[PDB]
């Protein structure tokens, strides 16, 4: 496996919202991550998750760590089935994760 | 006037220790029901963890398993902090239920703990008792889980483990003295401010331990590129702490809400009635509080406040100063610096100290049946042991035939089946073996019929291994001095009777020729011990048991699981084997099991299989208390047996030596022997290279470890033997043949020669030598420790993966009464069946006087008391009456010189006098 | 106290069947 | 029954007995004894009933083959039912054959 | 025996009596995970 | 203000159905301990 | 059974009395001695 | 939820070995 990983490009309203909610791992990660955001200064990334109706104002700040807690939690859930990768690409921000 | 403190400690104070001290209690049942239960809920909270976690954590079926990586610091947080609560509790528990300890009241007592003793502060200080409080201790250990997994998830997701770890988990604080806390705070902010750190993986201040010295947290590779910082005069030392703790930035309400969630609501929690001093928060007193609502508190200490250690004693002498006491007794448990709380404590307190009282003895006795412990892992008591070995017809003979080295190996008697037509070297013919020699019993066929009611046509019809097991079942119960009815543990319906056999060859060669009435009775296994219990009236369980080489070691287990059961209370345990069919030969040589040679080559350069040895043995049993109180010869005891099976291995046949290693461990482990407690290892040793080899690895890594400098842990000699080499192998009975060695060795206190090695020792083998363990090629005294026992370690594997292995210990010191017989007359009573018998008992009585002639005054009467009290009065009978032993045997001389002259014996008339 | 006296005289005779023939290397074949 | 080695704490391969029930071994006195070969013993032999069981699934508990004329199934059931009340291992295939 | 007379009996010498009528009950803490099954000695053995 | 009085009976209270709902218990240890230590004193008496 | 099962508070000498009849005296004896379960059973153990 | 599924399709196979000549009728006799 090759784990290819997107940049700012197509991050859309609700994306990620049914794994939240299915998933307890992937909600204990994306909790996880708000609480060390909100240690660092950072605004809080929950909503993002819960809402839905905060998309239309999303800071850039604010959409670029939605996304890169999104991919991290989404290649934790991943790695949780019996994902073994074997390299790694990025993009403008896939790279990070 | 004298307060009293029970003071509980972190994760620094190491704790492997009061587990296995905790886990060897068998004389408190509330004790081992905590620790029965601890672990099922702890698996049971530990099954609830993130997908992450759950790879770090290993696979145990008791807390047995987890003093070794806890020694070896591969335990993660969750368990390390949930076996800390465990060994608390338990060492509180015990103290407060076997040791006779007045529970701690509210006008006496505190309760104390420091980051994970705060938890079992609340659930001491909710209950009253320890039956109240076992339930809320369970509660506790599953809060304790969950605080240590929320702890290792914050810290692996604010660090990764490093390349270089490999097990080990690395410490997140260390403890710095030379500084003030105030100090060593500004240091950290200068660090910060010019490293530039975020916020979150910044050092801090973790504790204040005292007026200059401070413990404090960080990541690894954050907290060494710190510590590299501080000079001297400042010295650092490395705590075992695995996760973040006492973080107010990295732990908000949430962990401490998602850690007490584990706990259902109710209204029927208790509140907290003994006094808690939390030095931690801003009030030193905690009264008054729910369960649940204290116990949220105390997570909130453990995950987000510091410890402030350095005002734990102001804290404890100020309570005491409120009730107008003047001193303080501490209770620590698993405390760290402990020996110095006392003195810190009075050191604020007007004086008064005084010293304590002593235990006051054992405290009342125990009623005479209650002074034992559960019959739940007691030891197992032998009590007697008969047999048929090779060129033998006793035990005598067989120590005979050990300490003097023989090889009883020989060519295949005519009795059994030819040679010239059944062996040949370069087998060509179907069925044929290339081997022909084997260890026999050339008296198999020879029973007394007419003892047993056996009439003379169904005695042929008859497996020899089920007459020589009513033999040596008649022996045994003889020689242990045991009649049925005769008291209370040998009622006829509490005697079972265990055997191992693995082959029906009279049946398939020998009594198939003409097939009769008696064909299925006679040659069936099960009738091996329904035989025995038909002709004793023993009404209880008859098993016969099948595990190929070990069938009489795994009836063994069994025999002792019904022991521990309660289902009897005495066992008659056999094992049999008697080679009368020529292609089980022939098949285990096409299987090339066999040697082509001759005997067993145990530990030889030229091991090539091993020789086939015909053995019958039996050997009564009971609990300890049993046998102590019914007074029964107890030659060895039996402390721990265990099974698994070699499924790993490469193919079906060959072995696997890591399972024979955990076996091993498990057994020690079981039975609380370190690896210098045991002095010998009677090894299955088949007389197989590859076999030899692993067995002797094996049993070296377990009772010969060698230091990491390449020196021995062994402060004493260890010998290993093997029995097939002397006698062959039995492959059902080898098992009771080993302990029937074993057993003639603690008698004569002697370690026989080894003759398997011929040529050369084996060069697989490890440095023997430098482990300091021996085979003897020469005998070698074996003396018994005084005021101490010898223990052995015994195995016995199977060609279908099965091992088997238990331990023996001396039985213990007997203490006779040693009062005088104040009689003067003593009365020798001897019985038969038969008149030929008469006549040989009478003979065999007078030897035995002569023997004796000279020995004591006790003999006598002891000889009175074992003719009558402990035997069986058959129809022939004599008697002989003296005051002392020359009369007798003048008496029963001249008796058998008139039934040799011809005096027939008539037996009694059946309804006897009146 | 039991002491080891000896064991009883059992009144042994030889009770026992002999394989004959040498049949066990034949399992199988016809009367040739 | 759908459990799988190691799957759960219970099905842990080191936490799984076989006892079995058998009282003859027909096969090596009459089949396979009309020309022995290198399988004579590891097949017609009891022990390997359960043996090989524990050998496929890779169970590494005990291992017992019973013999009680016409009882034999009860009294393995019997002796795998107190290993289990005693601890000895936490599951059980008790057959008979 | 004759219990069930020793309360009146008793109170018959005292005033008042305060006729005993005690309940109490709600006293069943719950029991963590795994702590409720009883004891594995003496317990029932499923077929699967 | 209201004391409680442990009052134990004679042999004419039969107890055989006591004995058996006793040795019937599970779910205490105490109880089980005490049950099977009861016999051994009983004999040994 | 009922103070160790029944989670019921053990007798004081403030609030509770013994009493026995003819076998009773014993029992009586033996609780009045003890303040717990595990301080009662082997009194009891003697008082068989 | 277990559900009780069909089980598993095994390929059999005839492995037998067939006791032959009435040998077990003649424990003992000579071939003549």
């Amino acid at each position: 496996f090759v784990l290819a990983f997107t940049g700012q490009g197509s991050a859309f309203a609700g994306m990620g919202v049914d794994l939240y909610k299915r998933f307890a791992s992937f909600r204990s990660d994306i909790a996880r991550y708000d609480q060390i955001c909100e240690g660092m200064s950072l605004p809080s990334i929950k909503a993002m998750f819960e809402d839905e109706k905060v998309f239309s104002t999303a800071s850039p700040t604010l959409q670029q760590l939605t996304h890169v807690c999104f991919q991290m939690a989404l290649y934790r859930l991943w790695k949780s089935l019996g994902v073994q990768a074997k390299a790694v690409v990025g993009h403008s921000l896939g790279e990070y994760a | 006037a004298q307060m009293r403190v029970v003071a509980f400690g972190d994760q620094t104070y190491d704790c492997s220790e009061a587990v296995s001290q905790l886990l060897r209690v068998r004389d408190d049942a509330i004790v081992v029901d905590f620790l029965e239960r601890a672990p099922a809920v702890l698996k049971a909270e530990l099954a609830r963890l993130s997908s992450e976690q759950q790879e770090e954590t290993p696979r145990f079926a008791t807390l047995a398993e987890l003093v070794p990586r806890y020694r070896a610091g591969t335990l993660n947080p969750a368990v390390s902090q949930a076996l800390t609560c465990i060994a608390q509790l338990g060492l509180f528990i015990r103290q407060h239920s076997s040791g006779q300890e007045a529970y701690p009241t509210a006008h006496d007592s505190c309760i104390t703990g420091v980051c994970t003793g705060a938890l079992t502060a609340v659930a001491v200080g909710s209950a009253s008792s320890v039956t109240a409080l076992v339930p809320l201790a369970l509660h506790t250990v599953a809060v304790a889980v969950r605080l240590g997994a929320r702890a290792w998830e914050i810290g692996s997701c604010l660090a990764d483990a490093r390349r270089g770890a490999n097990g080990r988990y690395a410490s997140w604080t260390s403890a710095v003295g030379g500084i003030s806390p105030q100090d060593l705070q500004d240091r950290i902010s200068a660090y910060t401010a010019e490293q530039a750190l975020a916020s979150v993986s910044v050092p801090y201040l973790s504790a204040a331990v005292g007026p200059g010295q401070s413990s404090v947290s960080a990541a690894p590779v954050i907290l060494d590129a710190f510590l590299s910082t501080l000079l001297r005069p400042l010295t650092t030392t490395r705590l075992p702490i695995t996760a973040p703790y006492h973080a107010p930035h990295l732990f908000t309400a949430k962990d401490v809400q998602h850690v007490t969630d584990c706990l259902p609501p109710s209204e029927a929690w208790p509140t907290v009635r003994i006094p808690i001093i939390s030095f931690s928060r801003d009030e030193a007193v905690s009264r008054g509080a729910s369960f649940p609502a204290a116990m949220s508190e105390a997570v909130r200490d453990c995950l987000i406040r510091p410890i402030a250690l350095d005002r734990m004693a102001v804290s404890i002498a100020n309570h005491a100063r409120d009730l107008g006491k003047d001193s303080v007794l501490p209770s620590p448990i698993a405390l760290s610096f402990s020996d110095k709380l006392g003195p810190q404590v009075n050191s604020h307190l007007p004086g008064a100290k005084a010293p304590t009282p002593e235990l006051t003895s054992k405290s009342i006795p125990s009623a005479i049946g209650a002074e034992q412990q559960p019959m739940a892992k007691s030891p197992i008591a032998i009590l007697a042991a008969s047999g048929r070995f090779p060129q033998s017809s006793s035990m005598d003979q067989f120590w005979d035939v050990l300490i003097n080295g023989v090889d009883t190996h020989e060519l295949v008697p005519p009795t059994r089946w030819n040679a010239a037509t059944h062996v040949s070297e370069d087998p060509k013919a179907k069925n044929v073996s290339g081997t022909g020699f084997g260890c026999w019993l050339h008296e198999a066929g020879e029973f007394d019929a007419a003892y047993f009611n056996m009439s003379p046509r169904e005695a042929p019809q008859v497996d020899p291994a089920q007459r020589l097991a009513l033999l040596t079942a008649t022996e045994a119960l003889e020689q242990a001095g045991v009649v049925p009815n005769r008291t209370s543990s040998t009622q006829k319906n509490r005697v079972g009777v265990w055997y191992g056999a693995t082959s029906n060859d009279w049946m398939e060669t020998n009594s198939a020729q003409n097939v009769d009435t008696y064909f299925i009775p006679g040659g069936n296994r099960a009738f091996i011990p329904g035989r025995v219990n038909y002709f004793h009236k023993f009404s209880g369980p008859s098993y016969t048991i099948d595990t190929a080489c070990s069938s009489s070691l795994a009836a063994l287990h069994m025999a002792c699981n019904a022991l521990w059961r309660g289902e009897v209370d005495t066992a008659i345990v056999g094992g049999t084997n008697v080679l009368t069919n020529p292609d089980m030969t022939a098949g285990l040589d096409a299987g090339h099991f066999l040697s082509r040679s001759g005997n067993c080559k145990t530990f030889d350069d030229e091991a090539d299989g091993y020789c086939r040895g015909e053995a019958v043995v039996t050997l009564i049993l009971k609990r300890l208390p049993d046998a102590q109180a019914d007074k029964d010869p107890i030659q060895a005891s039996i402390l721990g047996i265990a099974t698994n099976h070699s499924a790993e291995a490469a193919s079906i046949t060959r072995p696997h030596a890591g399972a024979q290693q955990d076996l091993f461990q498990q057994v020690l482990t079981e039975t609380g022997l370190t690896a210098n407690d045991i002095s010998v290892c009677e090894m299955h040793g088949t007389g197989t290279q590859a076999g030899d080899s692993g067995e002797t690895t094996s049993v070296v890594e377990t009772l010969a470890p060698l230091n990491r400098s390449g020196s021995a842990v062994r402060t004493t000699p260890l010998y290993i033997g093997a029995v097939k080499s002397n006698v062959g192998h039995a492959e059902s009975a080898a098992g009771v043949s080993s302990l029937a060695k074993i057993l003639l060795m603690l008698k004569h206190s002697k370690i026989p020669p080894h003759v398997g090695i011929k040529t050369k020792l084996n060069h697989r083998l490890p440095d023997l030598a430098a482990r300091n363990t021996h085979i003897a090629r020469s005998e070698v005294p074996w003396p018994r420790p005084k005021n101490g026992k010898r223990r052995v370690l015994l195995n016995n594997f199977s060609a279908a993966g099965g091992n088997t292995c238990l331990v023996l210990e001396d039985a213990p010191e007997p203490e006779d009464s040693q009062e005088v017989d104040p009689r003067e007359h003593h009365i020798v009573a001897l019985s038969a069946k038969t008149p030929d018998s008469m006549v040989n008992n009478l003979t065999n009585m007078i030897t035995w006087i002569d023997k004796h002639s000279g020995d004591s005054l006790a003999t006598l009467p002891q000889l009175s008391y074992t003719t009558t009290a402990r035997r069986v009065h058959h129809r022939h009978r004599a008697v002989a009456t003296g005051t002392d032993l020359l009369q007798i045997r003048s008496s029963l001389q001249e008796q058998l010189d008139r039934r040799v002259s011809g005096e027939r014996s008539i037996p009694h008339p059946p309804n006897g006098p009146s | 106290k039991v002491l080891e006296l000896p064991a009883y005289g059992w009144a042994l005779k030889n009770y026992w069947l002999q394989y004959v023939n040498d049949w066990s290397l034949r399992k199988g074949d016809p009367a040739v």
